[PDB]
C-alpha cells in the first residue's frame, strides 16, 4: 500500500 | 522537460520500496514514491528538480541497476 512507501520513506528521511 | 518525479520501468518482480528509494539517494532527498508492481514500474519524487537532473545524467552513463538487473529510467510529466 501507500503504507509501505511512507514507512520506508520515513526510515531514510 | 526536467521534472521532480522520475519514472522507472523494467523493475524486478519483488523490488522492495527500499530499493527504488535507494536509487535517488546518492543525489538528494527522496520526498515521495509510487510503485506499480503490476506493471513492474514505479515513480520517485525528489526534493529538487536539479537533483532529478543529476539523477538522469548519471544514469545515462552508469547503467541504473537494481540487484544485477538493469532498469530503464526517464523523466515524467509531473
Ligand atoms: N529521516
Amino acid at each position: 500500500n501507500q503504507l509501505r512507501a511512507q514507512x520506508a520513506l520515513q526510515x531514510v528521511n | 522537460p526536467p521534472s521532480r518525479v522520475i519514472h522507472i520501468r523494467k523493475l524486478p518482480i519483488d523490488v522492495t520500496e527500499g530499493e527504488v528509494i535507494s536509487l535517488g539517494l546518492p543525489f538528494g532527498k527522496v520526498t515521495n514514491l509510487l510503485m506499480l508492481k503490476g506493471k513492474n514500474q514505479a515513480f520517485i519524487e525528489m526534493n529538487t528538480e536539479e537533483a532529478a537532473n543529476t539523477m538522469v545524467n548519471y544514469y545515462t552513463s552508469v547503467t541504473p541497476v537494481l540487484r544485477g538487473q538493469p532498469i530503464y529510467i526517464q523523466f515524467s510529466n509531473h
